[PDB]
This record gives C-alpha cells, sequence and structure tokens, in this order.
C-alpha cells in the first residue's frame, strides 16, 4: 500500500471538517495535514443548509438565552458544559467567517442583519439570503485554499481507520479515480463525516450522507450516543423530500390544512397570530417536533390534502420572497410547480438530521486516544433529545474549530506505536475490501438500500410503537443477512461506484440498527423520540434523563449502555 | 500544472482600438452606409446634396478630415481584430497572423492618413 | 396507474475495455417528476449496475451532476425527461477528458479556481473588533458573482476553452472577480498576474454561452468583460508609468 | 502503472455548427467583413475625391453597379445586427449600483440606441438640407 505522512487525517470536508483543517494549520504552521474527502469538498451536503446559523448578537440578546433555549429546545438531554462553551463562541466565529468574506445579508448601516429561526425568542440567525450554508460552506473552503498545510485527496473513499493499543494511527482510502488503496499515517484522526439521514427512504439529505464516519467508529469499539432522536423537519416535497427552510416561516409563511385551517393552534401552539407579523415560539414557529406531531394529528381527522399540508406565503410580497428566499421560490417551481408568489406549497414532514453521532467528550475526543469526531457525525452533546434550528451550522464551526485544535495538540505529544500491528491493520483492511469483492450471492445491493429505507420510515418514525420497532428492529437483522450475498457484478478500478455505494449501505444497517435498537429501548417520549404505548407517551426524568450509548460487538449484536447528563445551572423540570 | 508567472498579454491594446472601433461602428455606420451605399448613388437626395462639388467641399474641410478618417481607419482595426480571432475560432493557422491582419490595419491606417491629408 | 417509458441513449465509456465511448439505449420509467437524475439512478438500480456519474445533493445546490443532454451543457437534477420524449442523449460533460461513463477529469477546473487566489488577503482585522461593515450596496457590487457552485458547465459552454485548455476558464474568472469587487479585500495586485496572462480574459471572445447555461444566473460573460476593462486599466497604468 | 484512459475528445474546426447560440456567433463575428469592405470602399472614393470630379463619377458608376448595391444592402444588414449586438453586450462590461442593487443592462441599451437615433437624424440632416 503507498504510504504518505501527516501530522493529523481529517476525514470529510464538510464545513466541520474544513474549519478544523483551517485551525490545525494555524495552530502548526509547519503541519502537514491531510483533508480526505469523497467528493470534492464543495459538494458537501453544508451546501445545502438554507435557514442560517446562530450566535448572540443584538444588544438585548445574552449568552444565557440561547443557552436556555438549547437546553430547554433539547429535552434536557444536553451536556450543559458544553452548551455552555457553544453559545459562548459562536460570536467569534460567525465574525471569524465574515472577515474571511462570507456575503452575511446585511442591515443598511452595514452590520450583519439576524432573523429568527428554532424558536429562540430573541431573533440571533445570520444569514446570506436563503442559501447560507452554500456561503458558508464556500467561505471555508476557499478560505483553505491559502494552507498549504493542508494537503487534500480529492475524492479519496477512506475506508476504515488503523487501531492499536486504544490509539489511533491512520486510515486507509481508496483513490477513487485510480482505484488504488493509499495509507494514511496520522497521530490524531478527526472524524466529520455527516449524518446518516440516508437511511431513511424519504429524507433532506444527498446521496452521500450514508453515515460512514458512524460506522467506522462502530467498528473500533466507540458508541453512538443518542441514536434514536431523528429530528423530521416539519416541511418538505412530497416524494422528492426536498427540504422548504423554515425561513418560509421565519418571514411571515403559515400552514394550513385542507379547509384552510392553521391548525397549529389545535396542538399547544396557539393562540393564531396575524398574517402580518410572526411571533416566536408560536404557531408555524413552534416547538419543532410539534408543528411535526400536529401534521400526524391532522393526518388522523382526516384534514391533509390528498397527503401534504400546506405553506402559503403568498402575503409575503416580490421583494421580501425574492431578496430572502430566492432559492425556496425556484426550488417550488420546479419540484411542484408552485409560485409561492400565486400559490401554496405542499409540505410535509422528512427524515432530516440525525441528533446522535460518535461519542465525544468536551474536546470532542472520543474513548480511543487521538481519534476525534465534530460536525453532525459526531455527538459532543449539544443538541440533547431535539436540535435547535440554526445551531447546527454553528456547532460545525465552534466545534470544528476546537476538534482542529485539540487534534492538533494530542498529535503532538503522541508517542509512535508499533509499526507491525498497525500494518497489519492495514492489511486487514485490504483483506476485508477483497473479501468482499469476492462475495457472491446475486442479491441486489439497491433493493436492499429500499428496504432498510421503508423500515426506518415505518418504524423509527414521527411516532413509535414497541409492535413497529421491534418490526424494524426484525427487518434489519433480516437485510444484515442479506447483504452478506450481495454480489458486486462491476469490477473495473476506474470510479467504481457499484462498489462504494454497497459500501456506503453497509455502514447504513450497522447506524440504522443504532437507532432502531435504541428507539426500542428508550421507554419514555423526549424529543424527537415520541412512544405511542402505555407507560411511555411522557418524559420520565426518574429513569431516563441519560444518554443511550450503542456499540456494536464483532458478533454483530447492537448491544446498549448508558450515561449520565451533565447539569450545571439549568436542572431540569 | 497552471504556470506561476505568465507573461502579462499585450491584447489590451488592440482590445482598446477593438473597443474603440466597435463602439465607433455600431453608432455611425448605419447611416454611412445608407448614405454613401445607397442614397448617393441611387440619387435619393436632395438636388446637390451629394454632388462631387458638395462632397469635396466637405471632406476639404477640418472636421471632414477629422472624422472621415475616424470613418475609415477605426472600424477598420475593429473588423480586423475581429477576423484575427476568427481565424483561431476557425482552426486556420495563419503565419504571422498579428503581423498580417495587424499590419493590414496600420498600412491602410497610413494609407487613410495620406488620403486625409490629401493626395 | 400505468406510466409511460422513454428511450434513453447515455454515452458509456470503460478505460480498462473500450477504445473508445461506447453508446447504449435504456428503458426508463418517468412522469412529471422524474429528471434525468432520477433516470440514471434508476437504470444503475435494475438495468446497469457498472453506472458511474457524479451527484449527491439532488436539488440544483452542490453542482457535482454536470453533463450534457442533447448536446446542451445541464445538470441532471434538474433536466426532466418529460421534455426529451423525441429523443435524448446523455454525454459527459463536454470539453473535459473522459475518465469513466459519466465523470470527467475535472483536475484543471480545480487548478484554476486555485490559481487566482479566492480569498480575502490583507484585511487586518481580527474578530475582537467585530465584524467588518459593508453596505447592501458595497455587495451588490459582487453578489451576483457569488453564487457560483463549481458544476463546470459553462467550460463545457465554451468553445474557447474547448479550443485553447490552458483557458483558465469563465467561473475562475468570474471569482477572482468576486474578490476584486469586495469592498473588504486588498489584494486585486495579487490576481491580475493571472487575468493579465494570454490564458487570462485575454483568451475570451464574448461567446457569450456561458452566462446561458448558468444555472444560479452568475453572468460570468459579465464578469471576464469587466475584467478586460480592469485587465487594461492596468494595462495602461503599468505602461503609463 | 495505472488503469486510465483518459480519453479526449477532439474539437473540429466546425464545432460552431452544432448549436444555433454557437451559430449567432459566429454570424456576430461575421459582421467583421462587410465592416471593412466598407471601410476599403470609403478609401477607394477618398482617393477618387482628390483625383478630381473625373474620378470621382468612376467612383459613384461602380457604387450603382448594382451587384455592389446589393453587397452595399449586405452590409447595411450586417452593420445593423453589430449595433443590436454589440449594445446588448456592451453593459456588462460595467458594474453599477443604484441604491444597492446591480443595474443594467436595459437602462444602457435604451440609451445606446437613443444616441444612434440622433446621430443618424443629425448625420442625415447635416449631408441633405444643404
Ligand atoms: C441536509 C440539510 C441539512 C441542514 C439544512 C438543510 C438541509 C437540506 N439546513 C440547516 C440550517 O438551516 N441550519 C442548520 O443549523 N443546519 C442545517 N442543516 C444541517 C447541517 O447543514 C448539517 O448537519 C451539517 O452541515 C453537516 O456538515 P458536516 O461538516 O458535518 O459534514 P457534511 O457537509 O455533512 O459532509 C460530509 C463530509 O464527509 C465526507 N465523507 C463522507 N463519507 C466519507 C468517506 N467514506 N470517506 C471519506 N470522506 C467521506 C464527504 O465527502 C464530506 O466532505
Ligand atoms: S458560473 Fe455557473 S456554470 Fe460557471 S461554474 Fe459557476 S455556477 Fe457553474
Ligand atoms: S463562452 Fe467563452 S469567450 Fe468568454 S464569455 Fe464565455 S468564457
Ligand atoms: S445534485 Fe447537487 S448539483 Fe445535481
Amino acid at each position: 500500500m503507498q504510504t504518505f505522512q501527516a501530522d493529523l487525517a481529517i476525514v470529510g470536508a464538510g464545513g466541520a471538517g474544513l474549519r478544523a483543517a483551517i485551525a490545525a494549520a494555524q495552530a502548526n504552521p509547519n503541519a502537514k495535514i491531510a483533508l480526505i474527502s469523497k467528493v470534492y469538498p464543495m459538494r458537501s451536503h453544508t451546501v445545502a443548509a438554507e435557514g442560517g446559523s446562530a450566535a448572540v448578537a443584538q444588544d438585548h440578546d445574552s449568552f444565557e438565552y440561547h443557552f436556555h433555549d438549547t437546553v430547554a429546545g433539547g429535552d434536557w438531554l444536553c451536556e450543559q458544559d458544553v452548551v455552555d462553551y457553544f453559545v459562548h463562541h459562536c460570536p467569534t466565529e460567525m465574525t471569524q467567517l465574515e472577515l474571511w468574506g462570507c456575503p452575511w445579508s446585511r442591515r443598511p448601516d452595514g452590520s450583519v442583519n439576524v432573523r429568527r429561526f428554532g424558536g429562540m425568542k430573541i431573533e440571533r440567525t445570520w444569514f446570506a439570503a436563503d442559501k447560507t450554508g452554500f456561503h458558508m460552506l464556500h467561505t471555508l473552503f476557499q478560505t483553505s485554499l491559502q494552507f498549504p498545510q493542508i494537503q487534500r485527496f480529492d475524492e479519496h473513499f477512506v475506508l476504515d481507520i488503523l487501531v492499536d493499543d486504544g490509539h489511533v494511527r491512520g486510515l486507509v482510502a481508496m483513490n477513487m479515480m485510480e482505484g488504488t488503496l493509499v495509507q494514511i499515517r496520522a497521530n490524531a484522526v478527526v472524524m466529520a463525516t455527516g449524518g446518516a439521514g440516508r437511511v431513511y427512504r424519504y429524507n433532506t439529505n444527498g446521496g452521500i450522507v450514508t453515515g460512514d464516519g458512524m460506522g467506522m467508529a462502530l467498528s473500533h469499539g466507540v458508541p453512538l450516543r443518542d441514536m434514536e432522536f431523528v429530528q423530521y423537519h416539519p416541511t418538505g416535497l412530497p416524494g422528492s423530500g426536498i427540504l422548504m427552510t423554515e425561513g418560509c416561516r421565519g418571514e411571515g409563511g403559515i400552514l394550513v390544512n385542507k379547509n384552510g385551517y392553521r391548525y397549529l393552534q389545535d396542538y399547544g401552539m396557539g393562540p393564531e397570530t396575524p398574517l402580518g407579523e410572526p411571533k416566536n415560539k408560536y404557531m408555524e414557529l413552534g416547538p419543532r417536533d410539534k408543528v411535526s406531531q400536529a401534521f400526524w394529528h391532522e393526518w388522523r381527522k382526516g384534514n391533509t390534502i390528498s397527503d401534504v399540508v400546506y405553506l402559503d406565503l403568498r402575503h409575503l410580497g416580490e421583494k421580501k420572497l425574492h431578496e430572502r428566499l430566492p432559492f425556496i421560490c425556484e426550488l417550488a417551481k420546479a419540484y411542484v410547480g408552485v409560485d409561492p408568489v400565486k400559490e401554496p406549497i405542499p409540505v410535509r414532514p422528512t427524515a432530516h438530521y440525525t441528533m446522535g453521532g460518535i461519542e465525544t467528550d468536551q474536546n470532542c475526543e472520543t474513548r480511543i486516544k487521538g481519534l476525534f469526531a465534530v460536525g453532525e457525525c459526531s455527538s459532543v452533546g449539544l443538541h440533547g433529545a431535539n436540535r435547535l434550528g440554526s445551531n447546527s451550522l454553528a456547532e460545525l464551526v465552534v466545534f470544528g474549530r476546537l476538534a482542529g485544535e485539540q487534534a492538533t495538540e494530542r498529535a503532538a505529544t503522541a508517542g509512535n506505536g508499533n509499526e507491525a500491528a498497525i500494518e497489519a491493520q492495514a492489511a486487514g483492511v485490504e483483506q476485508r475490501l477483497k473479501d468482499l469483492v469476492n462475495q457472491d450471492g446475486g442479491e441486489n445491493w439497491a433493493k436492499i438500500r429500499d428496504e432498510m429505507g421503508l423500515a426506518m420510515e415505518e418504524g423509527c418514525g414521527i411516532y413509535r410503537t414497541p409492535e413497529l420497532m421491534q418490526k424494524t428492529i426484525d427487518k434489519l437483522a433480516e437485510l444484515q443477512e442479506r447483504f452478506k450475498r450481495v454480489r458486486i457484478t462491476d469490477t473495473s478500478s476506474v470510479f467504481n461506484t457499484d462498489l462504494l455505494y454497497t459500501i456506503e449501505l453497509g455502514h447504513g444497517l450497522n447506524v440504522a440498527e443504532c437507532m432502531a435498537h435504541s428507539a426500542m429501548a428508550r421507554k419514555e417520549s423526549r424529543g424527537a423520540h415520541q412512544r405511542l404505548d402505555e407507560g411511555c407517551t411522557e418524559r420520565d426524568d426518574v429513569n431516563f434523563l441519560k444518554h443511550t450509548l450503542a456499540f456494536r460487538d464483532a458478533d454483530g449484536t447492537t448491544r446498549l449502555e448508558y450515561s449520565d447528563v451533565k447539569i450545571t445551572t439549568l436542572p431540569p423540570a | 500544472m497552471i504556470n506561476p508567472n505568465p507573461k502579462r498579454s499585450d491584447e489590451p491594446v488592440f482590445w482598446g482600438l477593438f473597443g474603440a472601433g466597435g463602439m465607433w461602428s455600431a453608432i455611425i455606420a448605419p447611416v454611412m452606409i445608407l448614405l454613401v451605399g445607397i442614397l448617393l448613388p441611387l440619387g435619393l437626395f436632395p438636388g446637390d446634396a451629394l454632388s462631387y462639388e458638395r462632397v469635396l467641399a466637405f471632406a476639404q474641410s477640418f472636421i471632414g478630415r477629422v472624422f472621415l478618417f475616424l470613418m475609415i481607419v477605426l472600424p477598420l482595426w475593429c473588423g480586423l481584430h475581429r477576423m484575427h480571432h476568427a481565424m483561431h475560432d476557425l482552426k486556420i493557422h495563419v503565419p504571422a497572423g498579428k503581423w498580417v491582419f495587424y499590419g493590414l490595419a496600420a498600412i491602410l491606417t497610413v494609407v487613410t492618413l495620406i488620403g486625409v491629408v490629401t493626395i | 396507474a400505468e406510466m409511460k417509458n422513454l428511450k434513453i441513449e447515455v454515452v458509456r465509456y470503460n478505460p480498462e475495455v473500450d477504445t473508445a465511448p461506447h453508446s447504449a439505449f435504456y428503458e426508463v420509467p418517468y412522469d412529471a417528476t422524474t429528471s434525468l437524475l432520477d433516470a440514471l439512478g434508476y437504470i444503475k438500480d435494475n438495468l446497469a449496475p457498472d453506472l458511474s456519474y457524479r451527484w449527491s445533493c439532488r436539488m440544483a445546490i452542490c453542482g457535482s451532476c454536470g453533463m450534457m443532454v442533447n448536446n446542451v451543457p445541464k445538470l441532471a437534477c434538474k433536466t426532466f425527461l418529460r421534455d426529451y420524449t423525441d429523443g435524448m442523449k446523455v454525454e459527459a460533460l463536454a470539453n473535459f477528458p473522459i475518465e469513466r461513463d459519466l465523470v470527467v477529469d475535472m483536475t484543471h477546473f480545480i487548478e484554476s479556481l486555485e490559481a487566482i487566489k479566492p480569498y480575502i488577503i490583507g484585511n487586518s482585522r481580527t474578530a475582537d473588533q467585530g465584524t467588518n461593515i459593508q453596505t447592501p450596496a458595497q455587495m451588490a457590487k459582487y453578489h451576483q458573482f457569488s453564487g457560483c457552485i463549481n458544476c463546470g458547465l459553462c467550460y463545457a459552454a465554451c468553445p474557447q476553452f474547448g479550443l485553447n485548455p490552458e483557458f483558465i476558464g469563465p467561473a475562475a474568472i468570474t471569482l477572482a472577480h468576486r474578490y476584486n469587487e469586495d469592498s473588504r479585500d486588498h489584494g486585486k495586485k495579487e490576481r491580475m498576474a493571472q487575468l493579465n496572462s494570454q490564458n487570462g480574459v485575454w483568451s475570451c471572445t464574448f461567446v457569450g454561452y456561458c452566462s446561458e447555461v448558468c444555472p444560479k444566473h452568475v453572468d460570468p460573460a459579465a464578469a471576464i468583460q469587466q475584467g478586460k476593462v480592469e485587465s487594461s486599466k492596468d494595462f495602461l497604468i503599468a505602461t503609463l508609468k | 502503472t495505472t488503469k486510465r484512459k483518459p480519453y479526449v475528445r477532439p474539437m473540429t474546426s466546425t464545432w460552431w455548427k452544432k448549436l444555433p447560440f454557437y451559430r449567432f456567433y459566429m454570424l456576430r463575428e461575421g459582421t467583421a467583413v462587410p465592416a471593412v469592405w466598407f471601410s476599403i470602399e470609403l478609401i477607394f472614393g477618398l482617393f477618387a475625391l482628390k483625383n478630381g470630379p473625373e474620378a470621382w463619377a468612376g467612383f459613384v458608376d461602380f457604387l450603382q453597379n448594382p451587384v455592389i448595391v446589393i453587397i452595399n444592402l449586405i452590409t447595411l444588414a450586417a452593420a445593423l445586427l453589430h449595433t443590436k449586438t454589440w449594445f446588448e453586450l456592451a453593459p456588462k462590461a460595467a458594474n453599477i449600483i443604484v441604491k444597492d442593487e446591480k443595474m443594467g443592462p436595459e437602462p444602457i441599451i435604451k440609451s445606446l440606441w437613443a444616441v444612434t437615433v440622433v446621430a443618424t437624424i443629425v448625420i442625415l440632416f447635416v449631408a441633405l438640407y444643404w
């Protein structure tokens, strides 16, 4: 295997990864950092973020109101020592993005505007029209071009990490164009590979958000925290799953049923607000989950349109629509055939974000020394049972920086390891790839993909039942058997996506089992995680104010442990 | 792969003339072809407006010699630019193509400058 | 009901086996929501598993999608079969080396874009001092030129690029332009060396197809042109001193 | 040795024949031929004008040909197409903010056509009403 030395590797060039690479180049000018990704960095899912990013800005805001909005928004599953560090560093990283040229939409006086998201009383979401992810992933990718320390491995598919005696030592990636494998040696590795939202049939995510970074951590005894909390975006286009930003409601937009009723007052987010002034925490700007749940209840009463609801924004106006929701306009026009100026937009909830991810302390380090996780792939303990809309993107750069700094120190005190052991690991990834290539059986990977999506969607949905969950545990374990009979009929080496997608699926099965098993075990209702059965329809801070850790043993059994929530100032109640 | 220290080109000179030339023949050429190419030989003008004595009475005045040089020379530096590049576009290898075209332009420029100081 | 079918012609190529491009034809079900990207996924699921192509986001913002459709450069995930009932023909994005199927060697694209320095240069302001102040007025100077998703359709548009693969390109020129015109940068002189090159703006003949295929209405043809103005000012400057 | 085969598609001197937008682009640079032919013509008439009314009368005899009246009509075609297209593409060379908004090109294409109408009127009036 060809080898190249690095002071640290970063897997994933999303917002998280790239910020980590910068910081890591900015903390050690002589470092030789290896940033790797299976897609060119500007194709990362980050680019699809439309809402905004959160940091305290106005003179009447306070770190405490963001602290509170995050803790409460998360049903107290949040490591309150992590949420504290978070809101205290959001201002500096949004500013640093602006110092790097991110075109934040502006107040007339030259200052950065802010709008309101996630049910946060004080508005504190910075934005660049409704393209904010796009402006944020590029500012970071473009700004990174100036650090020779950053060496990229564009379109390298990282297969596995090398671990030995509880420390990480590198990774094995395939050069996707050449179809050759490559060994990258480095004494800190920073996972930044995104969520696992494509394990759902209908999702908001691109084709690459298949979970690979989580699944790698499963294989080395790292545990996925809190994976049962899958947040559903309330407004996605039917069929496509395409996401319609909240910023359709932070601008005054309304959600109606088949009777034109703004049904959301009937479910605790009353009273109704006037067309003109949307008010935070109310109506269409309610609690995320509730705004999704209320779709389910409406579908029970039969009040959906044959099944969708409607997001009306007509009463927004041409200037306002085209100045702050351009993208949303064209997206409606092309995939559902709707002018957001003439007509209303058909939407319904869609799998969106994975709260859960690789377990990390407050340095984004995992249990393995030197291996870190940051970004949607991780669970630094920031979002608990339900992510505050617009907190995600801030996470990427707040903790991205940390990871970048922390990986940089860790590799600088790491000390050598057993060479024969390590290379024997590398040789071990290689063999496994061969075993997959020679595996036969005439099972069609794509058909397994489609069922795993239907199962997660049916058993791990908005509302959950022990019988359907069990049926999805059962379906997935059946799928885990069938995967071993998949035959990779394409044997080429130059950009062989038949092989690669099969690899991404085997990460999905693993990560999805963790979700299923984790939900079936959590006998309560908290955040995204809602249970209809008796004795589990409300929050239970006596028996379950604790994180779900999921492990996977080598026998393929998905085992659970639990850990305590750090409380600091905001005790549950 | 891509150079680090490329040679600053010289196209901002020609592109400058071709710019000036392209803008003159957009405002003025249409009326010039009308008059000279159509009216004049069709006699579609009142009296003796476009008669030998009047045209020589205009050409020999100062404002006329300036306008007759600009009318001729500026579109030349614009057309021949476009031809030079039409060559590359059509994949037609013309040896010393920069000299041919642009030398023709200076040749004709001198030739017309000779003419507007009169033969 | 019963879905219609469309004979899609896709241009295949495997460098371990063909001597050059080898055509194909697939029957794809479709209705009024099916994209080309929906079709490529279907073919690979049930017709030809060895078919490769870039993609991800599914909503015309990522830019990996790029490829020719009846010899027009367009993004597959914004191309819909409803408009190709009398014939369709997907070919790998033009003016690029073909590596495999619908995937092309984007190396020159990335090096170009890397060669104009697209990042804030020379602004000593540090995060503690708060953000820069920039009006919507200063921002409208460059905002349209910032929407580029690095998809490459204009390189397949541009016939000059096809004639001169050393031309740095419309995108790359637009990007360097996007930083010249941002009131926060102070590094125009670090970029002019590339823009003043024969492979700079001066390899552009204002064919205008670039902006015509831009799926994000950036108007690169407008940036380059403005760059020839600037390149020229700089010519003037330098030459005159 | 790698396993690649970077297939390079070749570009023919007939690339512009495919796509209409390409063709309109050849046509628009094609207006370069009638424009220099007219500048050749004017140089003729110039030096005929100097060689006395005997030579100038020869020149007007040429302009009447009338194959030369068809060619000079094609030339008046080409010069219009140029004006139409040159006016559309000029405004892109400018970057103008008018209350926080990049403007053009319509206000610039409007003014250029206003000037040529006024130049055409003042030129027709000076060479004909006297
Ligand atoms: C999908 C989505 C998410 C989203 C959103 C809208 C949509 C449609 N809107 C948001 C919003 O308004 N506000 C907000 O706070 N968040 C919003 N989100 C969520 C957020 O965008 C994402 O959760 C976050 O951006 C994730 O980014 P991250 O840096 O963590 O990484 P990524 O962009 O998802 O990219 C993954 C990277 O990893 C590489 N990769 C993947 N697998 C591999 C393998 N096997 N080997 C090597 N590299 C790998 C990818 O190539 C990429 O670089
Ligand atoms: S200007 Fe448009 S076509 Fe060119 S790369 Fe940018 S987004 Fe793509
Ligand atoms: S097609 Fe080409 S010549 Fe310039 S305006 Fe566009 S890059
Ligand atoms: S899927 Fe993002 S560009 Fe086509």
